[PDB]
């Protein structure tokens, strides 16, 4: 990663 | 006032068609293995969402990878799970071989075929001109049957493609990003690494698509043919909507935030600038001379464009003359 995801 | 929606221009009302089961994995209930069956040797890495191991299937003595999943909404571990189960088979798709509980984080650890996966950075500096057109049309495979699936990946990297050089064998892991695509579904914007983030991404465009990944194998693609990894080397998100500016210019990013109604973060003010397209040639040196061709340059083109609905689609990438050298099958 680097970032992050919920949609 | 607001944005302009946006529509994928293939593969659009996949999921309507299928029935309910297919894309609603909120309802999916998961078959458990065996957690007994699977030894762990030793820990490959860990990032934000779960750690990595290389482990032994005990009864048949075969190696795996095991992803240990770090606690999150059951809704995402279902995703990534229902993701896998419909695109396993599917060519170049890692295949997800069992799932089970694991005793020590009482979260789902997901069972993977092993690759003798040799690591980009070495692996890159030793690929030829032949070698990157055959993984590209390798990893295209990949990304047209997922997006014919309804699927987009959403990190797309170098460390998301497994690589066994000696074998020829790729394969397209950590479906952790990936979400089906529905017409007219606003996305997050915080999926994908920094340096292969579509300028959809960038400026806060949600209503993106499969032509997503596309851009993130067009970062991969010049990163390989102009040997510099990585190819956009942003600072953080905003420094790298510059760099891409700095190469495609700012007249075509414009020209992209206004055809969708697209108000720039206003920090970008002081930043952004003005510059013009470059030509691709200004990328190549005595040391990537080998790796570059018209029609690398070409294919590069139709990838790297601000506008996602202009971007060539999976299946028109592997109808393009670069990949005419490359022996199938
Ligand atoms: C961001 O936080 C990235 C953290 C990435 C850690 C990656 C470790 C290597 N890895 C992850 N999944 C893998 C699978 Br599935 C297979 Br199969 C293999 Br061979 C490897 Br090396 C994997």
């Amino acid at each position: 990663x680097d970032d992050d995801d919920d949609k | 006032s607001g944005p302009v929606p946006s529509r994928a221009r293939v593969y659009t009302d996949v999921n309507t068609h299928r029935p309910r089961e297919y894309w609603d994995y909120e309802s999916h209930v998961v078959e458990w293995g065996n957690q007994d069956d699977y030894q762990l040797v030793r820990k490959l890495g860990r990032g934000k969402y779960s750690e990595v191991f290389e482990a032994i299937n005990i009864t048949n003595n075969e190696k795996v990878v095991v992803k240990i999943l770090k606690p999150v909404k059951k809704k995402k571990i279902k995703r990534e799970i229902k993701i896998l189960e419909n695109l396993r088979g599917g060519p170049n798709i890692i295949t997800l071989a069992d799932i089970v509980k694991d005793p020590v984080s009482r979260t789902p650890a997901l069972v993977f075929e092993h690759v003798n996966n040799t690591d980009f950075k070495q692996l890159y500096q030793t690929l030829t001109d032949y070698d990157i057109r055959f993984y590209m049309y390798e990893i295209l495979k990949a990304l047209d049957y997922c997006h014919s699936m309804g699927i987009m990946h959403r990190d797309v990297k170098p460390h998301n493609v497994m690589i066994d050089h000696e074998h020829r064998k790729l394969r397209l892991i950590d479906w952790g990003l990936a979400e089906f695509y529905h017409p007219g579904q606003e996305y997050n914007v915080r999926v994908a690494s920094r340096y292969f983030k579509g300028p959809e991404l960038l400026v806060d465009y949600q209503m993106y698509d499969y032509s997503l990944d596309m851009w993130s194998l067009g970062c991969m693609l010049a990163s390989m043919i102009f040997r510099k990894e990585p190819f956009f080397h942003g600072h953080d998100n905003y420094d790298q909507l510059v760099r891409i500016a700095k190469v495609l210019g700012t007249e075509d990013l414009y020209d992209y935030i206004d055809k969708y109604n697209i108000e720039l973060d206003p920090r970008f003010n002081d930043i952004l600038g003005r510059h013009s397209r470059k030509r691709w040639e200004r990328f190549v040196h005595s040391e990537n001379q080998h790796l570059v061709s018209p029609e690398a340059l070409d294919f590069l083109d139709k990838l790297l464009r601000y506008d996602h609905q202009s971007r060539l689609t999976a299946r028109e990438a592997m109808e393009h003359p670069y990949f005419y050298t490359v022996v199938k099958d």
